[PDB]
């Protein structure tokens, strides 16, 4: 039985933490939902 | 329940003690999180009850009391914040430029940020603070690490 709790607003936090790449990746999407990379 | 907007976590005392499986958006009195996550069973908030109304294992999204209202797109250039909401852990706002994901049938952005599991529906902002969609579904590239694609439904 799942239940849910809030956990905060949704607002944009000026000076927040920056980080990560950003990848540019050939990828096919399944009837499952599932993403997989094309090689 | 509450039904005030801003993001939730979603719990479940099935398994060992209360766990986090994931974290979704209530907006305009609907909650969307990601398929996955809850597998369309139905929710509770505080005595109140949620139920879905809209599902694509495919999209892999969820609404619940509501049709899908969460329609704002990345412009494809700007960075954006996934607000991440970590199981035991306080929510975070983290910046980052998107990458693409390529398809066959069109391109999507992709957050290339590495959190728990239980983090699963948690939203991807725009700098007016509106949901682009909803991190946790996405690929572990050649050097192991993972990228979530900007999952966005269609508001009908
Ligand atoms: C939300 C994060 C997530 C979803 C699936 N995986 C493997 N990971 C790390």
């Amino acid at each position: 039985d799942m239940y849910i709790e809030r956990a905060g607003d949704i607002t944009w936090e000026k000076d927040a933490e920056v980080t990560g790449n950003s990848p540019r990746l050939d990828v096919a999407l399944d009837e499952s939902g599932d993403f997989s990379l094309v090689e | 329940g509450e039904t005030t907007d801003g993001v939730y976590r979603v719990m479940t005392r099935r398994l060992l003690g209360s766990t986090q499986v994931g974290v979704g958006v209530m907006q305009e009195g609907v909650f969307h999180t990601m398929w996955h996550v809850t597998k369309g069973a139905a929710l509770r908030s505080g005595e109140g009850r949620l139920d879905p109304y809209w599902g694509d294992v495919k999209q892999d999204l969820v609404s619940y009391c509501g049709p899908w209202k969460l329609d704002a797109a990345w412009d494809g250039l700007s960075e954006v914040q996934l607000l991440a909401v970590p199981p035991g852990e306080r929510a975070k706002n983290i910046q980052t430029l998107p990458g693409i994901f390529k398809t066959k049938d069109g391109d999507i952005g992709a957050v290339a940020l590495d959190y728990p599991a239980g983090t699963s529906g948690s939203p991807i902002l725009d700098k007016c603070g509106r949901v682009i969609g909803l991190y946790g579904n996405g690929v572990v590239i050649k050097n192991g690490s993972y990228v979530s694609a900007i999952t966005q439904g269609k508001r009908e």
